[PDB]
């Protein structure tokens, strides 16, 4: 495009140049617009743009013949070429490069089903302040580039968020967000999808890739059904022991439903367990005030002093709650619920 | 003190500037890769600090991020009253006002330059960053002009470049959310800044004129008759009562025809339809006493 | 990771964008600065000596100028001078140089415009005077070129050789700039490239 | 295979357009050169006498031009001379060509515009003796046009005979190759098409 371009620009310009400065031999050559070569080759592109200023035109009758036909073939040339090529070049990929590590601060790799909800419902949950004073670095990974709206969030969370476009299975793009040194990888599922066991398919493809290239990672996901769960413990590095993690959706909705076939209303408390959510204040006498106040707890872990060593598992949770006014619900040696009073607090 | 003509410390302080920096950049990139071939942190939580305050994520960055925003238009002002004075002249700074006015925009420019320097991940990357260029070529040359007592309406129209940052730090206030008008503001944004630097640098050219016919060629164009000829130009109506008559003039208005025809062609019927978009039927019913009403919904076509 | 990232990839073509501008400029100044300056070196310095001074009577419009943007468009008088060349040595007229010999070829010198006529007949008297005192003697290093103007003779050369300095070395610069950056951005590369094979 | 290839379709395309251009540049030539060459040989080359030869007084401005563009305005005054026909016999002017009649009517002679006016005049003084010596004897070769410009009375027509040849010619020279070419082409795929069947 821009060779045709350019040579159909300059050779015109150069038939115009001879035919405006040899004159019409018609008035025996007293049509000498005397024009240089560059006027010309501003008077053509002044034309072929259809802005047509007229400082500067053809005066001869052979000029003006051939600004005719140049303008039924030129016009059509430069509405059709120009914004062709301003196609062609400013196609640059956006969200290219890679992520930099940094000394003393782990980051995470997110990938899979990322959309505007999905990564607002994320960072709603991952980033709130109810945590710890927490410093991990959030790494996204999809092929689609965002839309204005994931632009936008992500310039919120300027210092917390960094984005990268590229493929999970190419092994290429693992290596450009650090997959080697991250601290784990988090798979998110698109949970309305048209056919389950496809993007279960989907997203055992993932943990293959990403257990192709570093086997040693943490890897979180998300399942739709239990079969597809089960065939990720037959991935050679699937190692559960150090935190693979499998969110079957279909496992805890069944099981959260049957827990509360037993205790009615127990799957909105235990739901809400997670959602990380602030206090939140009520001046009326609704039901709404008690129950805001049963939704601002969370679930959380802790080691035990070394004063509670020895002593009997319902003492430390009554002492717990009378003086700490903490609830504190199960243990871990194993991760049994509620002993009795027979097993004692072992130290760690 | 006139006669001497010392335009060029002006440019020469800001290319100065950026290619000094590029080089220091690159040669510390070349010494710092050399010193194993041949023979968390305290600086990131200065970066953290800076990345923070760049963006609208406390008070005092919020603070920060509008003054950006109204001292971007103050210095844009600032350049269309300096627009209509001579081109080269001398000023007392404590005589002249928009001098000193000037001198408390660009100083805050160059404290708000530092921030974003400290905040980049990329010292190089951000040294080419577009934004970063426009402090290159405005910041340096008015401290020249401070230093000299004397000014010349050089590169002062890329001060209008800085009307690229407002969808952005738009974005950081929470100000734009949908994507309708964020794209509408980042259109407007780069149509008005495009319009009128385009403007400042047709004007430039055609005042100082051609160097080689020893400056004979100064057709003496206002600021705003280049702006109403890049839009004449741009729509393709071309009236020819105002034009560039110098080489440099014509040579500019090729290149900018070949850029600013699809410009305008593709960005003002987007805007022109992103404007307008108003839902018709709105609003809610009032009813009215004594009257009752009746209201009909489910399959309802022209026919039905 | 042995490949560039996106800020060289940048400078690469920054590098490139001032090898291309420094040969564009060069290209430019070709026909708008060089041309010119060579048809203004292709005339002759010489030697000249006057002829006789003459007056016409004829007079010719300047244009004077106010400070809020006046066109006052005075009047003065024409006085022709003619040299004895060395080269030709036939009856050549003096000019002061391409400019008033193209604003008014009939003439030998054109005053700053004034508002008062006096003044600027009094200029023209003044100028005159002294080209009516030194007459036969003191042969002048003027300049000529029958080629193109083989009937008028200037006393200054429109472009200094300086212009041929300038016209070469910006571009030069340039170029320079720009080969050095993208031979600086390669070298780093290369050099992290090979500090970090090198564990 | 009993067909046109690509380069013979092209040539036929060829001597198509050479046959459309042809008609073309004979149709433009019609009303650019034929047209005004028919007026020309519409005036009619006739005798006349010389009346007399008069000044008016009233100079007119002609432009002098120095080698690297100068628009220097000389004036020349102007000199009318009047004959008497052959045809008409009334009071007629005397022109050159038509150039001189239409860059100024009033006048029978144009000189070529030099710096001095001085030399304007002598040019004049010396065309108008010749043309005060030769009074009443030998009567002009000279040409008119009674029904468009009756009173005045050319010395040369603009247009040469030949033109009306070159008008002619070359597009049917431009016809007679384009037909040579569709011909020469059919002819040759034809002779391929039965040397390929004799077989
Ligand atoms: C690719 C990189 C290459 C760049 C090349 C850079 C190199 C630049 C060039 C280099 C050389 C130029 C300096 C030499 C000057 C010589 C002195 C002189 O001529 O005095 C003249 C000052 O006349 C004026 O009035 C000056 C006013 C304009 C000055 C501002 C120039 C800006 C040029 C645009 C800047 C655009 C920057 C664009 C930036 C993007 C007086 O002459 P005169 O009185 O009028 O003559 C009368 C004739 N007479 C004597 C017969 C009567
Ligand atoms: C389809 C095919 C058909 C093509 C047709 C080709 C046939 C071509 C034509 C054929 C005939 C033409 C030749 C005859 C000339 C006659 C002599 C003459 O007139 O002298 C004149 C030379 O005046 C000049 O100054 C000449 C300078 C221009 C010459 C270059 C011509 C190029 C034409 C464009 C080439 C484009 C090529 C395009 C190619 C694609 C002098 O006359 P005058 O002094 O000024 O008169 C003063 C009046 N006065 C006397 C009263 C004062
Ligand atoms: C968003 C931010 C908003 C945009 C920021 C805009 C900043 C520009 C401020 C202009 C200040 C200024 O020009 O001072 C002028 C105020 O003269 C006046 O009277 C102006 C009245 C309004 C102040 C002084 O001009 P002066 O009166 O001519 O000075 C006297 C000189 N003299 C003694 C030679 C006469
Ligand atoms: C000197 C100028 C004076 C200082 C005034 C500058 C306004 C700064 C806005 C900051 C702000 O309050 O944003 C808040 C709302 O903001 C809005 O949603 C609407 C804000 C007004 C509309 C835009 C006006 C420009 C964002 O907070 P939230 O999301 O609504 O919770
Ligand atoms: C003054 C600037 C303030 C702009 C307000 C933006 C705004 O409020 O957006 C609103 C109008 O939607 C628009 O975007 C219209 C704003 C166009 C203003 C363009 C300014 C830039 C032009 C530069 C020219 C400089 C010339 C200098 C010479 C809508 O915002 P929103 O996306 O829907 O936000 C979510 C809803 N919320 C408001 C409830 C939170
Ligand atoms: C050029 C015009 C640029 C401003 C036009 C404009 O922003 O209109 C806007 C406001 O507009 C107003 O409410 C104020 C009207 C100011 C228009 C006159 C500006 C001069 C109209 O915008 P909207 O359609 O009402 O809201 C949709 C914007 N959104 C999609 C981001 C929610
Ligand atoms: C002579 C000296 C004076 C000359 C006068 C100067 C003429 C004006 C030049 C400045 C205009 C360039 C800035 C600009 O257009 O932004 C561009 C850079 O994308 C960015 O956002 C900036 C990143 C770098 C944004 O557009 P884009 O990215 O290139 O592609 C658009 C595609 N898109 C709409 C899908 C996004
Ligand atoms: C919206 C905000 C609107 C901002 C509008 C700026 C105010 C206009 C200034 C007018 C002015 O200064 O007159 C000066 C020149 O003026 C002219 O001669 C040209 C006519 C003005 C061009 C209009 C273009 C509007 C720019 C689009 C708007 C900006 C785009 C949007 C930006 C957000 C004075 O003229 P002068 O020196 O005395 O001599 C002139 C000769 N004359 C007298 C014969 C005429
Ligand atoms: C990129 C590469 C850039 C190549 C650019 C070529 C250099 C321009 C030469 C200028 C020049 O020679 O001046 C001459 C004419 O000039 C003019 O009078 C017309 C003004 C120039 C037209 C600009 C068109 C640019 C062509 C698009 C670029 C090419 C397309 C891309 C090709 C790859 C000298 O002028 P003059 O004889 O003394 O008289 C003029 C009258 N005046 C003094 C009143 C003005
Ligand atoms: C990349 C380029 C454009 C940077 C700018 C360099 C040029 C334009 C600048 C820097 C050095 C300058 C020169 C320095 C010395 C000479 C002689 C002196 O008595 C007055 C100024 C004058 C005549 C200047 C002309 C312009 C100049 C040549
Ligand atoms: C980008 C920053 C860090 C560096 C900019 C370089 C500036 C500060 C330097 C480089 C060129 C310098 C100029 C060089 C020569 C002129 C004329 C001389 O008689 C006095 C100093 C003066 C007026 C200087 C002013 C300051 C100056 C403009
Ligand atoms: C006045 C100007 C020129 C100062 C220049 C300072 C430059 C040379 C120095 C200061 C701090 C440096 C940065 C320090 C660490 C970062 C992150 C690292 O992972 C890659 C290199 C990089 C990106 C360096 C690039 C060069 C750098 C930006
Ligand atoms: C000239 C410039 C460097 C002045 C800036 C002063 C710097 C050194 C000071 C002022 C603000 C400070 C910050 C204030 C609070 C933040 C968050 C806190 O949880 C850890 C320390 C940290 C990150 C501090 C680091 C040092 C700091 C950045
Ligand atoms: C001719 O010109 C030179 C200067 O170029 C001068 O010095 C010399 O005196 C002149 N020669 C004669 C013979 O006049
Ligand atoms: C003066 O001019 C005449 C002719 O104009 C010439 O023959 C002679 O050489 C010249 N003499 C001098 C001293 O220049
Ligand atoms: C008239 O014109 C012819 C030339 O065409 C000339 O030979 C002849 O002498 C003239 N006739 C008379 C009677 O003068
Ligand atoms: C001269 O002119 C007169 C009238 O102007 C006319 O009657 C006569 O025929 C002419 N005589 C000659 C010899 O041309
Ligand atoms: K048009
Ligand atoms: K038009
Ligand atoms: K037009
Ligand atoms: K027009």
């Amino acid at each position: 495009l821009l060779s045709i371009f350019i040579s159909t620009w300059l050779t015109a310009a150069g038939f115009i140049h001879l035919v405006e400065n040899s004159g019409d031999p018609w008035e025996n050559f007293q049509n000498n617009q005397a024009l240089t070569y560059w006027e010309c080759v501003y008077l053509l592109m002044v034309t072929m743009s259809t802005v047509g200023y007229g400082d500067v035109y053809a005066k001869t009758t052979l000029g003006r013949l051939f600004m005719v036909f140049f303008i039924l073939g030129g016009l059509a040339m430069f509405a059709s070429y120009v914004p062709e090529i301003i196609e062609l070049i400013g196609n640059r990929k956006k969200y290219g490069g890679s992520y930099s590590a940094v000394s003393g601060r782990k980051h995470i790799v997110v990938c899979g089903h990322i959309t505007l909800e999905s990564v607002s419902n994320f960072l709603k949950d991952f980033l709130h302040k109810d945590r710890d004073d927490v410093n991990v670095e959030i790494v996204f990974l999809h092929n689609i580039s965002p839309n204005l709206e994931l632009e936008a969030l992500f310039k919120r969370h300027f210092t917390q968020v960094e984005f990268y476009q590229g493929s999970v299975l190419n092994p290429h793009d693992l290596a450009r967000v650090k997959i080697e040194s991250a601290d784990a990888c988090l798979i998110l599922a698109n949970k309305y999808c048209a056919d389950p066991d496809a993007e279960d398919a989907s997203n055992i493809m993932r943990v293959i890739s990403i257990k192709n290239y570093h086997p040693k990672i943490r890897i979180i996901t998300q399942m739709l059904q239990y079969h597809n769960k089960a065939h990720l413990l037959n991935i050679p590095s699937w190692n559960w022991k150090e935190g693979d993690d499998a969110i079957c959706l279909a496992e805890l909705k069944l099981g959260f439903i049957a827990q509360s076939c037993l205790a009615q209303g127990l799957s909105t408390m235990l739901a809400n367990l997670f959602s990380m959510r602030s206090f939140i204040k009520i001046e009326e006498d609704t039901w709404q005030k008690y129950y805001l106040e049963g939704v601002s707890n969370e679930m959380y872990t802790e080691y035990l002093s070394s004063a509670f060593v020895g002593l009997s598992f319902p003492t430390v949770c009554e002492l717990c709650f009378v003086k700490l006014k903490l609830l504190m619900i199960a243990i871990e040696s194993r991760i049994l619920i509620n002993p009795g009073n027979h097993l004692k607090i072992q130290e760690g | 003190s006139r006669g001497q003509r010392m335009w060029w410390a002006f440019l020469a302080s800001s290319m100065v500037t950026f290619f000094g920096g590029l080089f220091i950049i690159l040669l510390w990139r070349t010494l710092k890769y050399l010193w194993t071939v041949c023979c968390v942190g305290w600086m990131t939580s200065v970066k953290d600090w800076a990345g923070v305050m760049i963006s609208a994520q406390t008070l005092t960055g919020r603070v920060l991020v509008v003054l950006v925003f109204a001292l971007s238009i103050g210095a844009l002002v600032i350049y269309f009253i300096d627009s209509s004075n001579p081109i080269e002249s001398c000023q007392n700074f404590y005589k002249d006002f928009t001098l000193q006015i000037d001198m408390a925009f660009n100083v805050f420019f160059l404290l708000y330059f530092g921030l974003r320097f400290i905040a980049a991940n990329d010292k190089l990357w951000f040294w080419l960053e577009v934004n970063s260029v426009v402090d290159f070529f405005t910041v340096p040359p008015v401290f020249v002009s401070v230093y000299l007592n004397r000014s010349w309406l050089g590169l002062r129209f890329l001060r209008a470049l800085r009307l690229i940052q407002f969808s952005e730090i738009l974005q950081f206030l929470n100000i734009l959310k949908t994507s309708n008008s964020i794209k509408l503001v980042n259109l407007l944004s780069i149509f008005i800044s495009t319009w009128l630097t385009a403007a400042g640098f047709i004007h430039l050219v055609e005042n100082s004129g051609d160097p080689w016919e020893n400056f004979q060629n100064n057709q003496a164009l206002t600021y705003w008759e280049c702006v109403y000829l890049l839009m004449v130009t741009m729509s393709t109506v071309g009236y020819g009562d105002v034009y560039a008559k110098t080489t440099l003039g014509r040579l500019f208005m090729v290149f900018f025809i070949l850029g600013g025809l699809a410009m305008f062609a593709s960005y003002v019927p987007e805007i022109i339809e992103l404007i307008g978009n108003r839902k018709k039927y709105g609003g809610s019913y009032s009813a009215v006493s004594g009257r009752k009403h009746i209201v009909v919904c489910g399959h309802i076509t022209l026919e039905s | 990771a042995y490949e560039y990232t996106e800020a060289e990839d940048k400078s690469i073509r920054l590098g490139l964008f001032l090898i291309i501008s420094g040969v564009v400029s060069l290209f430019i100044f070709g026909f708008c600065w060089l041309s010119p300056a060579l048809q203004d070196l292709q005339a002759t310095e010489a030697n000249c000596t006057v002829l006789s001074v003459q007056q016409i009577g004829e007079v010719f419009e300047c244009t004077f100028t106010c400070g809020a943007d006046c066109r006052g468009t005075s009047q003065y008088p024409c006085v022709q001078v003619y040299v004895n060349n060395s080269e030709s040595n036939s009856r050549a007229l003096l000019h002061s140089d391409e400019h008033q010999l193209l604003t008014n070829p009939k003439c030998s010198y054109i005053p700053p415009c004034k508002r008062e006529n006096q003044k600027n007949l009094e200029s023209v008297m003044n100028w005159q005077q002294y080209w009516k005192d030194e007459i036969g003697s003191q042969p002048f290093t003027c300049y000529f070129n029958q080629h193109q103007r083989p009937d008028d003779v200037l006393l200054h050369r429109t472009h200094d050789e300086i212009v041929l300095l300038h016209c070469f070395l910006w571009p030069l610069v340039t170029f320079v700039v720009g080969v050095l950056i993208v031979v600086l951005t390669i070298c780093a590369k290369s050099l992290a490239v090979k500090a970090e094979a090198m564990k």
